[PDB]
């Protein structure tokens, strides 16, 4: 007979040499799922001791236990308050940092005064602890904290000496001001801005983040205020820690939207911002991502900053896939009418390589480059054909389709090379590709005598095909029959028969009849309808609503810079 | 800010746990385990949202570790904190392996409540942390090729050949399943080139694919020429290739398989007279790719006397030659489906059948690896001839074949 | 009385020290310490005595059974195999039964000890060997003893305990190397074992007989006459007979379950006298089921019901005399009524099986109430399915509306692996057993409504298909689709079925202004700008059919097709439909147009191709 | 978990 | 036919493991982990039978002990669930008030009981009276 019963004896034994060692085993078996609890009191009165190793051991027992059983926690109160006096500042801090982790409406009254004391204790390792203990308490009594003056107390600590406290105060304070947006618990008036505009040049790394993220919320309403404030964050554009660099950029980006273009300063703060988020691509793979998701935003809003910088966003064969993807989207974004030469070469390469799934993402890009750089259309079609010549199937299928849509966007203009592409009807399997080929034979049928057996071979296995080619083939054979009637008298019949009798996708069957009826009762109109110039197809979105972009250039540091959703899409 | 902090071993079992805000719970942790760690078709990314809860994570060894928040935190920051918390951790015990963490539960849990209060990062940098870390710190830590091979141009091929197996329940339960792997490399390239071979996750550390009523256990075997030095740095299998064709690595996963086809068998025994079967086949890979050479073998009873079907795509034949209907589809894309419906006349018989209805077996082929494997890069470095990694011809194809792919009818 | 010897301190100690261990690595240390001590005891001058060998073997066996491997000791175990002491032979065999190897030497050393014991005509040893053979079953052994095991089994003087093991040993060899087991003369004399005095012999003989009969049915057709004569004699003589084999008042449940499974390897007894007694005996098993329980402990209930379920499986398997088939479906009925979870599961399995009998009179359809309930209350997704499967397999035109309802609610709250396979089962039962065709329509677009992600193309083609043929629902459909289309979510598969149904028909609900021609187009078009393309193309076909039907909204629909979103649409298919329909809303004669968009014929009742028909007097076509 | 509890009775 | 017979506790510590078909150690291992991951998660509101790979598991809990039997799918559930039981009922006769420990410190004779009531995949002895009579005649053996 033993187990838990035996650990209870090991502790009580007044030999604080035995206690110390026995405590060790109890703390061990928490982190192994074993339901302790039965030894809660016995651990609590080992508290009454001197050994700093043994005490910070018991606090592990308590704290990772007041966040689980906060109710069976508050019974140790008199012992936590005791240590709030204890000379050793470590056990002073320790009593507060654990006391606040008891989330129960009942502790709002006990902790009130011992925290009031540690809030202006001598030692900063106690004051840093107290500061975030204020927030740890506003969580379980937001009124009580506003009442007992701890609100004004945190407002003190921001002017505190050692930054490790200023840091924690600025954070606990902005965490409250957020939960009460309208109350203006921060306020930030034009005079107390210089207050914290100064601790920003200390407050450890963290805390400079906490500060910058507070200046975001401020808005100078004054051109010469924005200018002198900007020039006071400008240096923080180095502090390693990408979360300071970003946070400083967040600030500058919303202040710089003041003064149109005069005073070289606007011209300058623009040229200043490039190097720092360029050199943000040189951090760890995870932080490169976060910078990328944010540059994708930035070059939308202010193209001018990362203009010359395209070379930076080129893909490195070993960048993690999610950086490759975000780098590609940014090359596209900077693809200038004066560098696609360089860009295309790069995409050409990506398609040549071995990350299959990215090779696809690479060639869609060449299309998106023709959409974006209007004048390059041709060189895009050039390299697309070059890739096709590789007879590498994953590559062809993705290119025939971009071509298909480069045709539909600029004249026909390439009736030339068409007769060629009909060299690859070999391995067009992916439906999306056939549906492109088949359509290109449809239009442009007057330029390929092939058309007959081209479309015929497709028709041989029609009830097996994609509901997409099924439909594109019907629109193609009819096109043919209005272009070369006679050469194709039988085809139109077989299609219409098969769409109409054989196919049971109701939408197909309809178009089956629609054509048959139109052809056979008014052909002079059938040619009028199904032929006739379609307009030039217009792309899609491209950018971001000018109003929502603005809303999340404001949040440049945050998660809402990564997901591009505003803060309401996660809570 | 940082509401939680979690550390898993390769398997996804939780090693360390620290909640800093009620927001969390049993929720976000299985949430991360079975959605990021056990991702299948999903391409992982560093920060991932799951149920209005955000998850920052970083892999270090074969060890995952992830912070959870329900707030809109400064994203850059949580990685910056996560980086630091690993640096400190390696200052106290080097490699951040599953061994060293199992050995320091205390040191770590205590280290945490010091580098982070209430989810606020608290500046580590091992600065004076001795006077706060009142705890100890238990540390702990070929394949030949003739000289002077010469080639016209420099090419290399990469076949990822996988045979996925499965025994599924009518209702769709995976009763058992494993991928047999194999990455063959055909290399016609000149010099004495050391090439690096990066892949995605999907494997962690033999027998010629055999067995039946015998249990598939995960594994992995490399070639002699394989330098496994950096496999806990993504992949970076660094090797020096024999000439021509060779078997760079032979494996078999049993975990996060991308079973490419579900079979939905709706039988229906109408007396002992006839028997009406309907079968669906749901493809469920990406739509951007085709399965080919598809076969579906519905077993017929022994007292069959008549059969008629109604095939949507493809065509089917009855072969008493071998007792079963044989449906063949020529090709179908991802995320589509198809159906077939048989009526099966059955000679009266007195009984004796029992049938035991064998499963519906499938035979198919696909442009991906059911293991989830993905060839992420392969860089060739050759210092004597110094030809461009870029002037090396490179093609790769994946080839997922069906093993015994049975769904129970 | 005789004495009682056994014990081995060192083991108990190696365990206590080990079940101890302040860690999962002290465990690892203490192993290497005993493993180092045990070696260097074998690995020494003096071989140890029987006791110390026995004991150090046993300790290895335990370390193995922890997770650690063992690269030695096998030799010390084969020493023990020769001893005259039970406890030493026991340990040797256990050790070599658990840890085996490819070592061609030991393999034949062991085959030797095994050879001897089998020969010693001592029963305790004969057993130990027969059991080592049966636990190992290596091809090597099959080869050496496949020959002698039969010889033993059938011999007259062999002990009953050995007869038992001999048979079950042979059965392992027949599963191991069916080749090495012939079909000699012992056949008829193993069959004869069914009449043995000792029941445990019958139980062993019967497992052997059932696995042989499955590929040598003709050799053992003799066993049916007997398995009957014994199962008859068992379920008769009460509690005082068959003393030792009566378990909680159920006489030899296991033997009974084995004889019934044996009778299933065959057709109904060929001889009318035998077919007679077997059917009398089952008349009785069912009789006793209904009688007031001899006890109430779960054990008695479970033994009786293992024997009951199997005699019901034999009845369903034979499929003869309706009477016994009805009784069994009434007992299976009572189990579902009785509050429980094990019976509820087993009964639903067995009943679902009885469903494919053709002389039950379909007695299954009598319990629709009891099992619709089972599905309704029972948590435990396992029982919940076994019930639903039974309802699918007993749907007729009459309870169809009944069941389709219950199934529509099990779908509401089911796992996701179940959605799509339920959707189909419901689709089938409606499109198949429907009388009221507005109920078919109604049914289907429920699945679409809430559980829509899981309705395939086939399912929703087919209502559209069906609505075009049957006219008595084109009104109701046009109305019903217009009202479901009112919800703001509504799966995309509704917007599909709905837009089409309002393009063909719905001109026949454009009377009531509730659903004006303009009210409808506004409704579909709100759902446009956020549906997949295939759904937007389908909507476009619909927009133009409207221009035909309601010349009032031609004005409006016209410049929905004219705005860039459609005419410059980036998808080919979308931009065709747009240009074409706009063009012909302009160029076409008001006559020609009405012709082009006339009402679309009915759908061709696609029909089966005949894969195989009885022709030249045999299966294939 | 107290492995000495009876399996029966 | 019985494929195997397990006897593990709530933590999945195996304490008896008669296998009845040739498995590798790496198989025997994953195999045991699985029987755990499956049987330990079921809460009495579920049933005593589970699909398990191509076979199924009959199982009943007794104290901290799961008694699993893996069987062919077409096997008689109630039969094997009571076999399992009366097996325990023979252990509680041999050991008298048997419990997790007798089964550990006596692991080596647990096997001679198992093999007496099961052999080669099939049931062997069912009669509690005879199996006690032999278990007690050995034990009197040198």
């Amino acid at each position: 007979k033993g187990e838990i019963f035996e650990l209870k004896a090991e502790l009580n034994n007044e030999k604080k040499e035995k206690r110390k060692e026995a405590v060790k085993k109890v703390i061990a078996a928490m982190t192994v799922g074993k339901d302790v609890s039965s030894l809660f009191p016995d651990v609590v009165n080992c508290m009454q001791t001197d050994n700093l190793e043994l005490k910070k051991l018991v606090y592990l027992y308590l704290m990772n236990y007041a966040k689980s059983q906060p109710d069976m926690a508050i019974m140790a109160v008199n012992s936590f308050v005791k240590d709030c006096e204890d000379p050793n500042p470590l056990i002073r801090a320790l009593a507060v940092r654990t006391m606040g982790c008891i989330r129960v409406d009942k502790i709002t009254e006990y902790l009130c005064e011992p925290l009031r004391k540690c809030l202006k204790d001598e030692d900063p390792y106690v004051r840093k602890t107290a500061a975030v203990c204020v927030a740890k308490l506003h969580d379980i009594n937001a009124q009580m904290v506003e009442d007992q003056g701890f609100l004004d107390s945190l407002r003190d600590l921001i002017a505190d000496s050692n930054p490790m406290v200023v840091a924690n105060a600025v954070a606990a304070l902005s965490e409250i001001s957020e939960s009460h947006p309208n109350s203006n618990l921060l306020d930030l008036n034009p005079q107390n801005i210089n207050k914290l505009l100064t601790a920003l040049n200390e407050c450890t790394e963290w805390g400079q983040i906490f500060i910058l993220d507070c200046l975001s919320n401020y808005n100078p309403k004054d051109d010469r205020e924005a200018q002198s404030i900007c020039e006071r964050v400008t240096p923080r554009l180095s502090h390693a820690n990408s979360a300071v660099v970003l946070s400083a950029v967040k600030v500058l980006m919303k202040f710089l939207e003041l003064l149109p273009k005069d005073s070289d300063y606007y011209n300058m703060l623009l040229k200043k911002l490039a190097p720092p988020l360029v050199t943000l691509l040189s951090g760890e793979p995870e932080v490169q991502y976060v910078a990328l998701r944010n540059i994708n935003l930035i070059v939308q809003k202010r193209p001018e900053i990362l203009k010359q910088e395209i070379k930076v966003f080129f893909v490195k064969y070993n960048d993690p896939i999610y950086v490759k993807l975000e780098k590609l989207d940014i090359m596209i974004r900077l693809a200038s009418q004066a560098n696609i030469a360089q860009v295309l070469a790069e995409l050409k390469e990506y398609a040549t390589e071995v990350d299959v799934d990215f090779v696809r993402k690479a060639v869609r890009a060449i299309g998106r480059c023709a959409i974006k750089v209007e004048q390059s259309a041709e060189r895009c079609v050039s390299t697309l054909l070059d890739l096709i010549q590789t007879k590498v199937n994953y590559v062809v299928q993705e290119a025939i389709v971009v071509i298909r849509d480069i045709f539909r966007k600029y004249p026909n203009k390439y009736e030339s090379i068409i007769a060629t592409l009909c060299e690859n009807l070999d391995s067009l399997d992916e439906p999306d590709a056939r549906a492109a080929m088949i359509w290109i034979v449809g239009e442009y049928a007057e330029r390929i005598d092939n058309a007959d057996e081209l479309l015929e071979s497709f028709l041989e296995g029609f009830h097996d095909e994609s509901t997409q080619v099924q439909l594109t083939l019907l629109t193609a054979i009819v096109k043919l029959f209005l272009k070369k009637p006679s050469e194709t008298q039988e085809l139109v019949q077989q299609v219409l028969s098969l769409a109409t009798q054989d196919s049971d996708n109701p939408d197909l069957r309809d178009r089956g009849y629609i054509y048959w009826r139109l052809l056979s009762t008014d052909p002079v109109t059938a040619k009028e309808v199904v032929l006739s110039e379609k307009p030039l197809i217009s792309e899609e979105t491209d950018l971001i609503e000018p109003t929502l972009l603005d809303e999340l250039i404001c949040h440049i540091g945050s998660l809402a810079s990564v997901y591009h959703k505003p803060p309401n899409a996660f809570v | 800010m940082i509401g939680g902090l979690f550390i898993y071993n390769h398997k996804g079992e939780v090693l360390i746990s620290r909640v800093y805000r009620d927001d969390i719970g049993r929720n976000a942790v299985d949430a991360f385990r079975v959605n990021v760690i056990h991702a299948r078709q999903q391409v992982r990314s560093p920060v991932t949202n799951i149920a209005r809860t955000s998850f920052f994570h970083v892999k270090r060894s074969n060890i995952w570790l992830a912070a959870v928040t329900k707030q809109n935190v400064n994203a850059a920051m949580v990685f910056e904190f996560l980086y630091k918390m690993c640096d400190v951790m390696a200052a106290y015990f080097g490699k951040i392996s599953e061994e060293n963490i199992k050995n320091n539960f205390v040191l770590i849990y205590e280290l945490l409540d010091e580098i982070l209060d209430f989810g606020y990062p608290q500046n580590s940098e091992t600065g004076a942390l001795k006077t706060f870390i009142t705890q100890q710190g238990i540390k702990s830590q070929i394949g030949w090729r003739r000289e002077g091979i010469k080639y016209r141009r420099n090419e290399l091929f990469l076949d990822v050949l996988e045979s996925v197996n499965l025994l599924m329940s009518p209702q769709g339960q995976v009763l058992s399943a494993h991928v047999s792997g194999r990455v063959v490399m055909k290399s016609y390239l000149s010099g004495m080139p050391e090439c690096k071979f990066g892949m995605n996750d999907k494997i962690v550390i033999e027998t010629s694919k055999s067995g039946k009523q015998s249990i598939a256990i995960d594994d992995c075997t490399f070639h002699q020429c394989v330098r496994l030095s950096k496999f806990d740095s993504e992949r970076s299998i660094s090797f020096i290739p024999p000439d021509g064709e060779f078997e760079l690595m032979r494996y078999r996963t049993t975990k996060d398989i991308i079973l490419p086809f579900r079979v939905i068998p709706l039988v229906r025994e109408v007396g002992r007279t006839k028997l009406e079967v309907k079968v669906v086949i749901k493809s469920n890979f990406k739509p951007s790719l085709l399965a080919q050479k598809i076969e579906v073998r519905i077993p017929t009873p022994l007292n069959t006397s008549g059969v008629q079907v109604i095939c949507m795509k493809g065509k089917a034949k009855y072969k008493a030659s071998e007792n079963a209907i044989v449906w063949k589809i020529k090709r179908m894309a991802g995320m589509k489906e198809s159906q077939i419906s048989a009526e099966i006349e059955l000679l009266p018989t007195n009984d004796k059948k029992k049938w035991a209805r064998p499963p519906i077996s499938m035979n198919f082929e696909v442009p991906f690896a059911p293991s989830g494997l993905k060839v992420r890069y392969l860089k060739v470095f050759e210092p004597k001839l110094n030809y461009s990694d870029h002037d090396v011809i490179k093609w790769v194809r994946y080839i997922g074949r069906s093993g015994i792919y049975e769904t129970r009818c | 009385a005789v004495s009682k010897g056994d014990g081995m301190r060192g083991l108990a100690v190696f365990i206590s020290d080990i079940r101890n261990c302040k860690s999962k690595e002290a465990e690892i240390k203490r192993i290497n310490k005993e493993l180092a001590n045990i070696r260097s005891k074998f690995k020494g001058d003096k071989a140890l005595d029987g006791y110390s060998k026995k004991k150090y073997v046993c300790k290895l066996l335990f370390i193995f059974l922890l997770g650690h491997d063992i690269d030695f000791g096998h030799m010390e175990a084969v020493n023990l195999l020769s001893s005259n002491r039970y406890t030493e032979k026991q340990i040797g065999y256990l050790f070599i039964s658990v840890l085996v190897n490819s070592n061609s030497e030991l393999i034949r050393l062991i085959n030797n000890a095994i050879k001897n014991d089998l020969a010693s005509r001592n029963p305790t040893f004969m057993g130990l060997a027969l059991h080592c053979i049966a636990n190992v079953g290596s091809r090597e052994m099959a080869e050496a003893f496949a020959g002698e095991i039969p010889k033993i089994l059938v011999a007259g003087d062999t002990m009953d305990s050995v007869k038992q093991s001999a048979a079950l040993c042979l059965l392992r060899l027949y599963r191991t190397s069916p080749d090495l087991v012939p079909m000699g003369d012992w056949t008829s004399r193993v069959v004869h074992l069914l009449n043995d005095q000792h029941l445990g012999v019958v139980t062993a003989a019967t497992s052997l007989i059932t696995t042989l009969a499955q590929k040598n049915p003709e050799e053992f057709k003799t066993s049916v006459s007997l398995a009957v004569s014994r199962l008859s004699r068992i379920v008769t003589s009460a509690s005082t007979d068959l003393q030792d084999y009566t378990y909680y008042f159920v006489p030899a449940p296991w033997l009974s379950v084995k004889l019934l499974r044996l009778l299933q390897c065959y057709p109904p007894p060929e001889d009318p006298a035998v077919r007679g007694r077997l059917t009398e005996c089952l008349e009785t098993i069912l009789n006793k089921a209904q009688e007031p329980p001899k006890s109430k402990k779960v054990q008695h209930s479970n033994a009786k019901n293992a024997v009951l379920f199997e005699a019901i499986s034999l009845i369903i398997h034979h499929d003869s005399e309706p009477n016994l088939l009805v009784r069994a479906c009434n007992q299976l009925g009572q189990f579902l009524q009785h509050r429980e979870t094990n019976l509820r599961y087993l009964a639903l399995e067995s009943m679902c099986t009885l469903a494919s009998s053709e002389f039950s009179h379909e007695a299954v359809k009598t319990h629709i109430e009891t099992v619709i309930n089972a599905l309704k209350t029972e948590r435990d997704v396992s029982v919940r399915q076994r019930a639903v499967d039974l309802l699918y397999a007993m749907c007729d035109r009459s309870n169809a509306q009944q069941i389709v309802a219950e199934m529509l609610s099990y779908l509401e709250t089911a796992d996701y692996s179940i959605r799509e396979e339920i959707v189909l089962k419901v689709a089938i039962l409606a499109e198949k057993y429907a009388v009221d065709y507005t109920w078919y329509v109604d049914t289907i677009l429920n699945l679409i409504r809430i559980a829509g992600d899981y309705v395939s193309e086939e399912v929703w083609y087919r209502v559209i298909q069906i609505v075009i043929n049957r006219d008595d629902v084109q009104g109701y459909a046009a109305k019903t689709v217009f009202e479901a289309l009112q919800a703001p979510a509504c799966h995309e598969n509704l917007v599909k079925v709905g837009g089409y149904i309002l393009g063909e028909f719905g001109n026949l609900i454009a009377g009531d202004p509730r659903s004006s021609p303009l009210i409808q187009f506004n409704l579909l078009h709100s759902k446009f700008h956020l549906c997949s393309v295939p759904t937007r193309a389908l909507l476009l076909s619909t927009y133009i059919k409207f221009v035909n039907l309601f010349p009032e909204v031609k004005a409006t629909i016209q410049d929905v097709l004219r705005s860039d979103s459609q005419l410059k649409n980036a998808d080919v298919e979308l931009q065709q439909r747009a240009v074409e329909y706009l063009r012909l809303s302009t160029v076409a004669s008001t006559d020609i147009l009405a012709t082009v968009l006339e009402e679309m014929p009915p759908f061709p009742e696609r029909e089966s191709s005949i894969l195989a028909k009885l022709k030249k007097k045999k299966g294939g076509s | 978990m107290s492995e000495i509890k009876r399996l029966l009775s | 036919m019985i494929r195997f017979i397990l006897i593990q506790n709530r933590a999945g510590k195996t304490r008896l493991a008669k296998w009845y078909m040739q498995f590798d150690d790496d198989e025997k291992q994953k195999l045991i982990e699985e029987v755990h991951a499956v049987v330990t998660v079921r809460d009495a509101k579920h049933t005593n039978f589970v699909e398990f790979r191509n076979f199924k598991i009959i199982y009943r809990r007794y104290a901290g002990l799961y008694f699993c039997i893996c069987v062919d799918v077409n096997d008689n559930n109630l039969a094997y669930l009571e076999a399992i039981h009366n097996f325990v009922e023979v252990l509680n006769e041999y050991f008298h008030n048997v419990c997790e420990l007798d089964l550990v410190f006596n692991f080596y004779k647990v096997y001679t009981v198992v093999d007496e009531m099961f052999l080669a995949g099939e049931i062997r002895e069912t009669s509690q009276t005879k199996v006690l009579k032999q278990l007690l005649m050995l034990q009197s053996l040198e």
